[PDB]
């Protein structure tokens, strides 16, 4: 190939962005876990509507924080020329996207009506 | 414990403030524990704490009926004043009727609390002087707090009462548009009187002062402006100018999906930074809706274009000031600049050709020049 230096500056920036990406999806596996374990679990059904509301500060957290993750991948210009950085920039969105959905459908079994 | 400081300068704003310090024969605008010059005056009310400033701000979309901004646009007023109630139909927190007077009501550690705007405003300037204490390494008491020219003496007296509940013993109370021309040293120029001419153009507010300075003494001619024409609305034309580009480009309507239009903002906001020192700005948005890439750019002619009427507006509460004031534009000796969105060439360029090619005062930091006046008249009364 063709790489560059400059390209290793960019990799490197995705990489930092990877591993934050990494430390939130930790936080929305617990949230996962937890929602599974109310839902599965023996708790009577007032405690269990409780239980799940509990989660609606740490949801609403972890999204905010996959949102400022998308913000600053959107800081990004990559030319067309840097295509291993663009591969892994459309992989990251993806799994945040992925990540926002999985928020999503806790949002959508807690705190209902 | 920490030794005497020197006394600061605050600029108390609507959407953020700023402290500076004169120091080694010069202003140090301070900045905040995340490396911050300005601070928003947000605060926020959660299950278990109180944020202030940029920790309040960032949990805006978390916990939007408890984070309490604004308070500026309450402090000092009835709660029958027609501000207030136009004001309050735009905020997500509540504003209640107390006596006459509002206060901001919201759930503090499960429970339901009210506080009046010189409260919330303390707040604020709670974490002003504790942001001059984490720099200085002192312990800081006395302070110089700008308010607008156009306040009355209640909304003067509950900025004064904020200081003083935020423990600061406030040296004195000064115009904003004053405290921008004692950064320039307008008042130290040799000759006859002078008249200035103050465009505070920021992210929500736009504010026109003009000033006569005679033998030190200031003296507020007229105040003209639009309470919430800004940079956000420079920001509003550009989401439009791209919803409609990706609906011509992809037959697709984004404007429904929050995060999609929250990342395109985003974007257009710091594109139009990078267009006031360059001529073109690259936005490169991946999967902004329906798994669609969404790589484009601006220019600055484009974006001059989206905001013509806007930019060419900003000249009308000039011509009124200047009315008010009974001076011909030939009559004013100088022009400062104050708020971010002075910063824009087309902007510069406007109120130049305006005033028939006059060098604008701009070299002090818009964002800063306030708080900066206020931290030399501090310096000053020390
Ligand atoms: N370089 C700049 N060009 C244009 N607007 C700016 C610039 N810096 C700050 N602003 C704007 O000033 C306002 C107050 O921070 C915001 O609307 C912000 O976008």
């Amino acid at each position: 190939g063709s790489n560059s230096p400059q390209e290793e500056v960019e990799l490197k920036k995705l990489k930092h962005l990877e591993k934050s990406v990494e430390k939130i999806a930790d936080q929305l596996e617990e949230l996962n876990k937890e929602l599974t374990g109310i839902q599965q679990g023996f708790l009577p059904k007032d405690l269990q509507a409780e239980a799940l509301c509990k989660l609606d500060r740490r949801v609403k957290a972890t999204i905010e924080q996959f949102m400022k993750i998308l913000e600053e991948i959107d800081t990004l210009i990559l030319p067309e020329n840097f295509k291993d950085s663009r591969l892994k920039r459309k992989g990251l969105v993806k799994k945040v996207q992925a990540f926002l959905a999985e928020c999503d459908t806790v949002e959508q079994n807690i705190c209902q009506e | 414990s920490m030794s005497k400081g020197p006394a600061v300068g605050i600029d108390l704003g609507t959407t953020y403030s700023c402290v500076g310090v004169f120091q080694h024969g010069k202003v140090e605008i301070i900045a905040n524990d995340q490396g911050n010059r300005t601070t928003p005056s947000y605060v926020a009310f959660t299950d278990t704490e109180r944020l202030i400033g940029d920790a309040a701000k960032n949990q805006v979309a978390m916990n939007p009926t408890n984070t309490v901004f604004d308070a500026k646009r309450l402090i000092g007023r009835r709660f029958d004043d027609a501000v207030v109630q136009s004001d309050m139909k735009h905020w997500p927190f509540m504003v209640v009727n107390d006596a006459g007077r509002p206060k901001v009501q919201v759930e503090y550690k499960g429970e339901t609390k009210s506080f009046y705007p010189e409260e919330v405003s303390s707040m604020v300037l709670t974490k002003m002087k504790e942001i001059a204490e984490a720099y200085l390494g002192k312990t800081v008491t006395n302070a110089v707090v700008t308010v607008p020219a156009y306040f009355n003496d209640s909304q003067r007296q509950a900025t004064k009462d904020a200081g003083t509940i935020a423990g600061l013993n406030v040296l004195r109370i000064i115009n904003e548009p004053t405290a921008a021309a004692i950064a320039y040293g307008l008042d130290k120029k040799v000759g006859a009187e002078r008249n200035v001419l103050i465009f505070d153009l920021g992210g929500g507010t736009f504010d026109v002062s003009i000033l006569t300075i005679e033998d030190g003494i200031f003296e507020v001619k007229s105040t003209a402006g639009d309470t919430h024409l800004g940079g956000e609305d420079f920001d509003n034309r550009m989401v439009n100018h791209f919803i409609a580009e990706f609906k011509r480009k992809h037959k697709k309507d984004i404007s429904e999906n929050k995060r999609a239009v929250r990342r395109l903002r985003t974007a257009c906001e710091r594109a139009k930074r990078t267009l006031s020192s360059s001529t073109q700005a690259s936005i490169e948005i991946d999967s902004l809706y329906e798994g669609i890439d969404f790589y484009t750019s601006i220019t600055r002619a484009r974006f001059e274009e989206l905001n013509a009427d806007l930019f060419r507006g900003t000249l009308d509460p000039v011509e009124k000031a200047l009315r008010d004031a009974k001076l011909d534009k030939s009559q004013i000796h100088d022009i400062v600049l104050v708020g971010g969105s002075t910063r824009i060439p087309k902007i510069q360029k406007l109120l130049q050709d305006f005033f028939n090619g006059k060098e604008l005062n701009k070299s002090i930091n818009p964002d800063e020049a306030v708080a900066y006046g206020a931290a030399v008249q501090a310096a000053i009364l020390s």
